[PDB]
């Protein structure tokens, strides 16, 4: 049922520890899952999740599996403490996703993008130009901190599509500290 | 609460730009953007008298502090305890704070080397030493960090009020200036930071000159300047020429702690002269006669052999002392800086002595070729 | 604990064990001739590091 | 040459002098070694070449060479 | 939140214990 | 249909695997599937083999567990190849290089499963020196 594989960018920034949205933020990027995927495998039970972090570089808390108990578990311990990183955080989960199995399984990559980035202008040319070539499909959220409403995260998708893509969309709930069901409704998926 | 806030307009720097815009900060319940505004506002220029205001204010924010880093949280306190400058004061705010924030977070070592710095004014032998022994401990496990790091060996080396420990005392300095990451300080500071290092190398018992100081940049970027005596001294030191002259001007600028030490100091340019002279030589002839030695240190003939034996004593050659023959052999172990043209000259070595081994190789092969297989 | 307490209990499951014997002589520095309990006797020495 | 692989260590140590911090990674020194019942497999597996003290004055002259 | 990381997060000693178990039982062999 | 005068080519590491798990468990017996392709009706090549942790009696139809067949078989593809089973460690320690009546009821089923497999046997006792 399920053409698609998942991996997950969890916001680790310095700044992410705010009142925003709940408790002290991230406290909520951890509140889709439980439903960040846990919809995901509401599906057929043969779906892919996986994890990676975004501060100081990023590592890899996740290897692609239809299991969650281990990505609940890492992010229970998922300090917030550093400047946010993307572009090689989206290349590093590009090869993860590259290495999974079932290659009937299609992309995604869920972008929590919180705290501010330092991405430059013509990001584009690696952030988007291959995911076409490569059929990859990228999904971003966006953690408040839409600063200027954040144009330049826009153009990733704008990238995107160029007569049919943006995957789900690049939803940016409102900084009104609803909930996740903005995270959980909002995503047909 | 907030009345406080709202009620601060006046009473400090950048009333409007500063506290107006802040006012949303905390208004949207935010957070740490709010410490980096708090960080650059406490270190905006401010005689810090309101520092009450300040702290009831910064115990307001951090009730449910969390979202304040405790690295910055530290460095906050400290700057107020600083600024308040009330010893008891001071000293019973950095126990309440440090023990607040006791976590395994890597910023109770600042609170303590705050709280050491804070000692060190009194009492700098009871508390002081235990505590910078027990900074020194505790910091293990993060060698990045490279701030509180600087903090503590700060701390160290404005101990130097103190006899015994002095070569470790060059050895902090050089740490601070090694880990301080950039220089990033004011020429200002920079100046006595390095005239303080200057004068604790030339004093020490065991440093001599310690090269690679000429090209450490914590020097010359602040002293190539004026007030200068103490690179001349430097250069003589490292070279070793007697050129006492420089010592007249020398004992103008700092009678204290250089004249004080006349003999130490002198007996060090003797010993360093003895080195030089027998690096100099071209790794031959290195059995040099009294009357050199002599020559080249201003001692009399019969000192001669006292002189090489102290040399021999404390380290610096492994040679040894004959009369009969009225001369002396030497042998090194003590290597020392070098420069780009003395390079040439071992480069030339390396090259005539490649040169050798191939020949004395391909006279091997080609003679040999019969049983080689 | 009880996973502890068995990772242990598996590793350990595999050790073989020696033989008990009294040594008699000294042959060479690393000869040195070597009884057995049981009976027969051999001809050994040190491991690596005795 | 008979560099057939080197070792290397990652020790943080910041630095002396006056140096600033880095990755500073370390070496090892290596050498490789052998276990019985290895040992006789690598012994017949080459078999040919068996540069022991086989022609002891040849292969003295070779060492030195 | 608690649970999670103790209902199936963690508590896997009844998975890891019960096959390590498995492997020290099926290693005694009838002879002693 | 018929045999002949076949050649079986066994890596280098492949020898050095076979003896070094045959050496570690001297005292007991040990077990180990063999990877290999298949080269042509009469030239079977392994080219790497893994060892099945000691269980069981021994020697035996235990060694096939599928639990611990199956995920090294996968996790090996990932990175390297599938080279199909091939053959089997064993091994006699001191019992000279023979086949009994359990290791040909064991290599029986092997044979079903294959064609042509082969049952290899690694003495860790008696080859020693330059003796394999
Ligand atoms: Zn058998």
């Amino acid at each position: 049922m399920v053409l698609e594989s998942t991996m997950v960018c969890v916001d680790n920034s310095e700044y992410m520890r705010n009142g925003d949205f709940l408790p002290t933020r991230l406290q909520a990027q951890q509140d889709a899952v439980n439903i960040v995927c846990h919809s995901k495998t509401r599906s057929n039970p043969e779906n892919n999740v996986g994890l990676i972090t975004l501060a100081n570089d990023c590592e890899v808390l996740t290897t692609l599996t239809p299991d969650t108990g281990r990505i609940l578990s890492k992010l229970h311990t998922v300090q917030p403490k550093g400047k946010i990183t993307f572009c090689t955080g989206i290349r590093v989960a590009h090869l993860a996703l590259k290495h999974r199995q079932g290659k009937n399984h299609k992309m995604r990559i869920i972008a929590f993008v919180g705290s501010p980035v330092e991405d430059n202008e013509k990001d584009l040319v690696k952030l988007a130009k291959r995911l076409k070539k490569e059929k990859v499909n990228v999904d971003i959220i966006n953690f408040g901190e839409e600063e200027v409403n954040t144009e330049k995260l826009t153009a990733f998708v704008n990238t995107l599509n160029g007569k049919d893509g943006t995957g789900s969309h690049l939803v940016t709930v409102p900084p009104g500290p609803s909930l996740a069901d903005a995270l959980i409704s909002s995503p047909i998926l | 609460v907030p009345g406080f806030l709202q009620q601060s307009q006046n009473s400090g720097p950048g009333q409007p730009a500063v506290w107006h815009r802040l006012e949303e900060l905390y208004t949207k319940k935010l957070w740490h953007q709010l410490t980096l505004q708090v960080l650059d506002f406490v270190q905006d220029p401010c005689f810090a008298q309101g520092d009450g205001l300040i702290k009831l204010y910064e115990n307001f924010i951090s009730e449910f502090e969390h979202r304040v880093n405790p690295l910055s949280l530290v460095e906050i306190i400290l700057h107020v305890v600083r600024q308040m400058t009330d010893p008891n004061v001071a000293l019973t705010f950095l126990e309440k704070t440090r023990e607040k924030v006791k976590s395994s977070d890597e910023a109770v070592i600042l609170c303590k080397t705050a709280i050491g710095a804070l000692k060190l004014n009194i009492g700098d032998l009871q508390v002081t030493k235990e505590t910078i022994e027990d900074v020194e401990e505790m910091l293990n496990n993060l060698p990045g960090v490279t701030s509180v790091h600087s903090r503590f060996y700060d701390l160290s080396s404005k101990y130097y009020q103190t006899i015994g420990n002095h070569a470790s005392y060059y050895k902090d300095a050089l740490r601070f200036l090694g880990c301080v990451d950039i220089k990033d300080l004011p020429v200002s500071e920079q100046q006595e930071r390095a005239f303080t290092l200057g004068l604790a190398g030339l004093l020490g018992e065991g440093v001599f000159n310690f090269g690679e100081l000429l090209m450490h940049p914590v020097l010359e970027s602040l002293r190539n300047t004026d007030r200068q005596w103490l690179i001349d001294t430097l250069y003589a030191f490292n070279s070793g020429n007697v050129e006492r002259f420089q010592t007249l001007k020398t004992a103008w600028g700092q009678q204290p702690d250089l004249a004080a030490n006349e003999a130490q100091l002198l007996r060090k340019i003797q010993l360093l002269c003895l080195m030089e002279m027998t690096f100099t030589r071209p790794a031959n002839h290195r059995q040099l006669t009294f009357e050199e030695i002599a020559k080249s240190a201003k001692i009399t003939v019969n000192e001669v052999e006292l002189l090489v034996m102290k040399a021999l004593s404390v380290g610096l050659v492994k040679g040894s002392i004959d009369e009969v023959d009225k001369r002396v052999h030497m042998t090194w172990v003590q290597p020392r800086v070098l420069d780009l043209q003395q390079i040439k000259g071992m480069k030339d070595r390396l090259e005539f002595w490649c040169t050798d081994v191939k020949s004395m190789e391909m006279l091997v092969e080609h003679q040999a070729h019969d049983i080689l297989t | 604990k009880q996973y502890e307490k068995s990772e242990n209990d598996l590793k350990a499951l595999q050790s073989v064990g020696q033989i008990v014997g009294e040594v008699l002589k000294q042959l060479t520095e690393e000869k040195f001739i070597v009884k057995a309990t049981n009976g027969p006797r051999y001809v050994v020495g040190c491991r690596r590091q005795l | 040459l008979g560099l057939p692989t080197e070792a290397y260590i990652s020790v943080e140590e910041v630095h002396d002098d006056g140096t600033p911090t880095s990755k500073t990674f370390e070496h090892v020194t290596s050498e490789i070694g052998a276990e019985e019942a290895e040992e006789v497999g690598v012994e017949h597996l080459l078999r040919d070449i068996k540069d022991t003290t086989v022609g002891t004055l040849s292969q003295r002259i070779t060492n030195q060479v | 939140s608690e649970v999670l990381r103790v209902t199936h997060e963690l508590q896997a000693m009844k998975d890891k214990i019960k096959e390590n178990s498995e492997k020290i039982k099926v290693n005694k062999t009838l002879p002693y | 249909a018929v045999d002949t005068a076949e050649q079986v080519y066994i890596s280098s590491l492949a020898l050095l695997k076979m003896l070094k798990h045959g050496r570690a468990g001297v005292p007991m017996e040990v077990m180990g599937l063999m990877l290999g392709e298949f080269v042509d009706d009469y030239t079977v090549r392994v080219i790497d083999v893994f060892a099945m942790p000691q269980s069981g009696t021994g020697v035996s139809v235990e060694a096939v567990d599928p639990v611990f067949q199956a995920k090294m078989l996968d996790m090996l593809k990932q990175t390297g190849r599938p080279e199909m089973v091939v053959g089997w460690y064993h091994s006699h320690p001191g019992f000279g290089c023979w086949l009994s009546g359990v290791d040909i009821n064991t290599q029986q089923s092997f044979e079903a499963l294959s064609e042509r497999a082969v049952a290899v046997v690694v003495d860790p006792i008696q080859s020693v020196k330059g003796k394999v």
